[PDB]
């Protein structure tokens, strides 16, 4: 049985013309390439201390993965992917306790295409400070994950959800979370 | 150290 | 809203190593929506179709000595090398447990309750998680999260014992994982949360 699996995984998407350029280790994100800036995006900051990747290689690939998406969809005679729609869950980073800093994960997996409008909401109001996001993540399945994180102070007073939309879907989906 | 990058092949544009 | 129908190309370029780097396989694999159509395993040595849509392309690019020159060893200048660059912090990466026991509600002893042994923050993510009352393994009444991947190379697991606890019980939460260098336990003491006395 194996030990490790290092993935360079790509996609190119239209006709959003969205491109993704990533490397993943057994699972987590390595690194992915911001192609409007050019530049290589370490997962973490440590992992660029020795580490270099060269982020206008990325561009040359996603320019193939478009040339050879136009063929493949004249050769499928534009048969379009099937919407699959996400599975949701929100989690804590760790045991809650009032007033200690946490933070709240949405994990959004199971879908394709890769395309997902995620909102954290606060007492039903996006919060849009604070918020991040990963990009998406492959699955062996070729379907893809995602994480949005949103740190916060534990009250008794606020509720939280992450709402996700997707074109699978037929209405938003809401996961929440309260204290408990 | 440089990590190194997979090339992608090209499509038979098989008209 | 915009819902035109979508075309989805995907490349994974794999490296799976096996036993450190003594054998390591590559493959080159390319995919329309999630459809696999053609693939280069080095195990096989060039490319075959693996549907009709890729037909075309793997007997084009099989034509071609110099691009599987360069796939053939691929396991070396692309595998072997990037393991090499990212070993210290991904291979090597060991970070450890934060274990935290408590029951899942305020209950009085000699009633149902549920032990929560809440492990989190670990890397990577083999791990085993016991749980043990007066020192007897249980193993019913054991029910989990599963591994749980934080997104940010962190893992936590939540595994939980169901139990009647007593006066004067000691459950203990072991965990066993690659970061340890001695043994990790935490115990919770049923006379420590005695409600009604």
């Amino acid at each position: 049985k194996e030990e490790h699996v290092i993935i360079q995984a790509e996609f190119y998407l239209n006709p959003d013309q969205s491109g993704e350029f990533m490397f993943d280790f057994d699972g987590d994100e390595i690194f992915h390439v911001d192609m409007a800036k050019k530049e290589t995006v370490w997962r973490l900051e440590e992992f660029g201390r020795f580490a270099s990747f060269e982020a206008q290689g990325a561009l040359a690939n996603i320019a193939v993965d478009k040339a050879n998406l136009e063929i493949m969809t004249k050769r499928s005679n534009y048969t379009p992917i099937t919407n699959v729609p996400p599975e949701v869950t929100v989690l804590t980073n760790s045991p809650v306790e009032l007033r200690e800093p946490n933070v709240l994960i949405c994990f959004i997996d199971k879908f394709t295409p890769p395309v997902v409008n995620v909102t954290w909401l606060r007492n039903g109001k996006p919060v849009t400070t604070g918020v991040s996001e990963t990009v998406f993540l492959p699955r062996e399945d070729h379907l893809f994950r995602k994480f949005h994180y949103l740190p916060f102070l534990p009250s008794t007073e606020d509720v939280y959800d992450c709402r996700v939309e997707h074109w699978g879907l037929d209405e938003p989906l809401l996961k929440h979370w309260e204290f408990d | 150290k440089r990590i190194a990058k997979a090339v992608n092949e090209k499509s038979c544009n098989c008209l | 809203g915009d819902t035109r129908p979508r075309f989805l190309e995907q490349v994974k370029h794999e490296c799976h190593f096996f036993n450190g780097t003594e054998r390591v396989r590559f493959l080159d694999r390319y995919f329309y929506h999630q459809e696999e159509y053609v693939r280069f395993d080095s195990d096989v040595g060039e490319y075959r179709a693996v549907t009709e849509l890729g037909r075309p392309d793997a007997e084009y690019w099989n034509s071609q000595k110099d691009l599987l020159e360069q796939k053939r060893a691929a396991v070396d200048t692309y595998c072997r090398h990037n393991y090499g660059v990212g070993e210290s912090f991904t291979v090597q990466r060991r970070v450890y447990p934060e274990v935290t026991v408590y029951p899942a509600k305020t209950q009085p002893l000699q009633h149902h309750n549920l032990l929560v042994c809440s492990v989190n923050g670990f890397y990577p993510g083999s791990i085993e998680v016991r749980w043990f009352r007066n020192g007897q393994e249980e193993k019913t009444g054991v029910v989990s999260t599963g591994l749980i991947q934080n997104g940010d190379w962190t893992f936590q697991t939540l595994v939980m014992l169901e139990t009647v606890p007593r006066s004067g019980e000691v459950y203990t939460c072991q965990v066993e994982h690659p970061s340890l260098t001695s043994p990790l336990t935490v115990e919770w003491r049923a006379s420590s949360a005695d409600l009604v006395p």
